[PDB]
């Protein structure tokens, strides 16, 4: 709850029950976006115009409008070996959208 | 159940992140059924028709296909006299419920000389590419493998096939996406939502 | 705190002090994304793989890991008349990113 | 800021079914004006209009308009008529002696005038050269000559500085070379500056 930034998040597929179809890896670094999008929004959170507007509106009317949320911007792919819906073993070098590359306010 | 070949491919891809592979998508297809005919005087070689269920999504563009076979002299006595021969795989176009090789229409894929007992890799990309664009008409999605034993070798030189349970043939299909990952990640998402409530 | 969805949000530039450079319009519909990204995440929130993963992780470790945030997806442009830093009057038919087109969980 | 820009805004918003050709529009008022009265040698009003047009390198302009206010300048016997012509030149080389009677000019637009009011001159070519300045020759200015005809006003002219009403100004229509990519990037940075 300070500044929107990427934090460590190790995800074990056994824990979330995805070990039933995910063959590899057993666990991976997915990362997490923590912190708030407090005024002002700087370059380092890649804000949108709406985010800036909403933040100012929230600053003006905090009881009616909430502030922008700290969410992942671009996501990084990982290598994944898994079984298809048909049970077919499938390996993908770029399984897009599994881990956080950058964070930001939206 | 998932072949260690697939597991090793993962380990290869992950330990060598500095060297990106030519193909992103890799799938393993084990043999569905096998029709085996022993060598005859008319046709002095082992005949195998291997039926698969290769199904690659239309929006995907496959690049390579591998047929993995286990070549072995079937525990014959005096097999120590040598183990050497050759094998040929044909893409079956038109089949016929009579004999193997001795009937139907085939289009030749790969000729392979064999020496070591173990797994062989056959570049049969053409056949699967033809199977993807099925266009109904001629029923395919299957191929014929012949195993030719040479003179100073085993009379029972063959590939391990069903109804055996060990070292069975399987396909390894390498593929990329035509839509450059757009339609790919869309369906991956829809599938994952299914695995979400799983 | 129900379902991630687009809600109405009227923004007056006078209120947020942007009347100093924004000439037109005086106010516009910017919209806002309200609601929570509760399990399970459906198609209507266009979730990412990370969002799905984190949501499942949240179920397992709610005290350590938070759930996905309801944020704007794609943004719609509006027509804006304004003065440059040099004081130059500027009109742009597509002033991108001013209002919410779709919402989703990230 | 001219109401011409405001009306353009209203035009864009009321006609959502009809998208305009240009996204970016800017208004540039005249910075300075050098006026020379008609002589027997050169029987017409001469005006050198100095502007400060500065369009970002990453932008590709499409059209430029020079808006002038044609009016009989409160002369006695002004009911005798208002009719003539006017010509705008892109000034390459100027000279602090006379106007028109010196320097190097490139003819832009010839305009016949009748009604008292605003006239629009399509002088896109001149501004495009101003954008690609390439240092060297000092430009960013143009010369407008106003020719009064026989049966017309003796003081037929355009309203210019040091006058305070109906002064000349530029209207530059522009788009982005990166098709809006680099544009919205800088718009964001601009907004962040205006944020705090
Ligand atoms: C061989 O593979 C095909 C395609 O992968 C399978 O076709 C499926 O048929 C079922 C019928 O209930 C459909 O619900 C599926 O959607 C089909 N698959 C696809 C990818 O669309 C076929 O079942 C497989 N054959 C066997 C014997 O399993
Ligand atoms: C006229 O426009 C020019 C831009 O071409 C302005 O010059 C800029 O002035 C700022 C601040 O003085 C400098 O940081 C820039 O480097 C200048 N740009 C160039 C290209 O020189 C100038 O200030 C404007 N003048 C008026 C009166 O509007
Ligand atoms: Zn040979
Ligand atoms: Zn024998
Ligand atoms: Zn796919
Ligand atoms: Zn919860
Ligand atoms: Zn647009
Ligand atoms: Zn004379
Ligand atoms: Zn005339
Ligand atoms: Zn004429
Ligand atoms: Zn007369
Ligand atoms: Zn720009």
């Amino acid at each position: 709850g300070s500044h929107c930034q990427k934090t460590s998040l190790r995800v074990n597929f056994e824990d979330i029950g995805w070990d039933s179809w995910i063959i590899a890896p057993k666990e991976y670094e997915a990362y997490e976006c923590k912190g708030g999008c407090f005024f002002p929004l700087a370059d380092d959170v890649t804000p949108t115009k709406h985010a800036i507007v909403q933040t100012l509106v929230h600053l003006k009317f905090p009881t009616k409008v909430g502030k922008a949320c700290c969410v992942p911007t671009k996501l990084s792919p990982i290598s994944v070996l898994y079984k298809d819906d048909m049970g077919v073993p499938t390996l993908k070098y770029h399984y897009e959208g599994m881990s956080v590359a950058e964070c930001g306010c939206r | 159940e998932p072949p260690q070949y697939m597991i090793d491919l993962y380990n290869r891809y992950t330990t060598d992140k500095s060297s990106t592979p030519a193909s992103n998508i890799v799938r393993s297809f084990s043999v569905e059924d096998a029709i085996s005919t022993a060598a005859t005087e008319d046709f002095p070689f082992q005949k195998h028709i291997l039926i698969f269920n290769i199904s690659i999504p239309r929006h995907e563009q496959i690049t390579r296909a591998e047929l993995r076979l286990y070549v072995s002299c079937q525990n014959d006595v005096d097999s120590t006299h040598g183990l050497e021969g050759s094998m040929v795989v044909y893409d079956v176009l038109e089949d016929s419920e009579t004999w193997d090789q001795a009937t139907g229409t085939k289009t030749f894929l790969v000729s392979q000389d064999i020496r070591d007992e173990g797994w062989e890799t056959l570049e049969v990309s053409s056949a699967v590419k033809r199977w993807v664009r099925a266009d109904s008409t001629t029923n395919k999605n299957k191929l014929e493998v012949t195993v030719q034993s040479h003179r100073e070798s085993c009379d029972t030189l063959d590939i391990s096939v069903p109804p055996g349970s060990k070292n069975l043939p399987f396909f390894v299909v390498f593929s990329n996406d035509r839509s450059n990952g757009t339609k790919e990640t869309r369906l991956e998402l829809k599938e994952m939502i299914g695995h979400e409530q799983e």
